[PDB]
């Protein structure tokens, strides 16, 4: 389904435009891995955020 | 004929050089093209030529900046070579240096660098300064990032971004080393036992492979605490230019 990593919480807080800041992260002047680095993301108290992407089990 | 006398230069232009008219007949140039200077150690620009028949042969005329940013002084001498394959820079990040904007007020891109960037057409290149005057003050900035890399022109197309933190002056040579053997005396012997064995290997690498031996690696230096030997690696480390650790 498309909420596995665009869906509702995940357009409000830009998850693909964060994890782009992070993998080009510098001032200077889509799709999103988990090899990379991680970067700050805080919500305020009492939200929860369940969209991470999927990653399946190890089979 | 690229080796030309150092002179003060009359105008307020950071990135014009003059040279002598039979000097620009043999450098094969056109008034107001774009060369490359490089000064002492692994120090270089780009420069536009212009046309002076009062500079005498083998002679050329460079502000204070030109001579600071290339860590030499009047006198001189330089290498020059045409640059007509400069681009122009679709995108520049430049930042004030944090002494030359002590209490200056409003848009300082508009009140100065604008100015100093109507159709000016300046070569400019990574690392480099330039001064420009507004009202009373007059107001420096460096070279913070250009694309595309490395020397190209800021034209109208450019697109100059202005926002970031001060450029302190002091950290510029408080935390960074750059030494020549200028900066070291009393030990000649020595200098020349290092450089044959250090930039031989690295500056020409070819003369080993035609005589076909394998160069010794490591060197150990050793001798009395506080004679300078750090400051002779990194000496000789900054004048060799290849990459240090
Ligand atoms: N030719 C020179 N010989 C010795 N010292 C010099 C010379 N030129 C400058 N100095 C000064 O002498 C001091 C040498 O300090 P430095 O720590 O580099 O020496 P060192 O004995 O090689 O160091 P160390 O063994 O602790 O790494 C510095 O102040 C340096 O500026």
């Amino acid at each position: 389904p498309s909420v596995l990593g665009q869906g509702s919480m995940s357009t409000r807080i830009d998850y693909a435009g964060i994890a782009n800041s992070s993998r080009n992260k510098l001032s200077k002047f889509m799709k999103i891995t988990f090899d990379g680095e991680p970067a700050k993301l805080d919500l305020p108290e009492g939200q929860l955020f369940f969209g991470f992407p999927m990653v399946l089990p190890k089979e | 004929d690229n080796m030309l006398l150092v002179d003060d230069a009359i105008n307020d232009d950071n990135s014009v050089i003059a040279i002598n008219s039979n000097t620009m007949d043999k450098l094969e140039l056109f008034r107001g093209d774009t060369v490359l200077v490089k000064g002492k150690k692994r120090k270089d620009t780009v420069l536009i030529v212009l046309i002076d028949d009062e500079l005498e042969d083998g002679a050329c005329r460079i502000n204070r900046v030109v001579r600071n940013n290339l860590r030499i002084r009047l006198g001189d001498l330089v290498t020059i070579h045409p640059c007509p394959d400069i681009k122009y820079a679709t995108r520049i990040s430049v930042l004030p240096i944090a002494d030359t904007i002590e209490g200056i007020t409003g848009n300082l891109f508009d009140v100065f660098l604008k100015p100093y960037f109507v159709e000016a057409y300046r070569p400019v290149r990574k690392g480099d300064h330039f001064v420009v005057r507004g009202g009373m003050r007059q107001v420096e900035f460096k070279v913070v990032d250009v694309e595309p890399e490395e020397y190209a022109v800021v034209a109208q197309d450019t697109i100059i971004h202005w926002e970031g933190e001060p450029i302190n002056r002091e950290d510029e040579e408080n935390n960074m080393n750059e030494v020549g053997y200028d900066d070291i005396g009393g030990c000649r012997k020595q200098m020349a036992q290092i450089r044959e064995m250090v930039e031989l290997p690295l500056r020409h690498p070819q003369l080993f492979k035609a005589i076909g031996i394998k160069p010794p690696r490591g060197v150990l230096m050793y001798g009395p605490p506080g004679t300078g030997k750090t400051l002779m690696a990194r000496a000789v480390a900054n004048e060799t230019g290849a990459f240090f650790f």
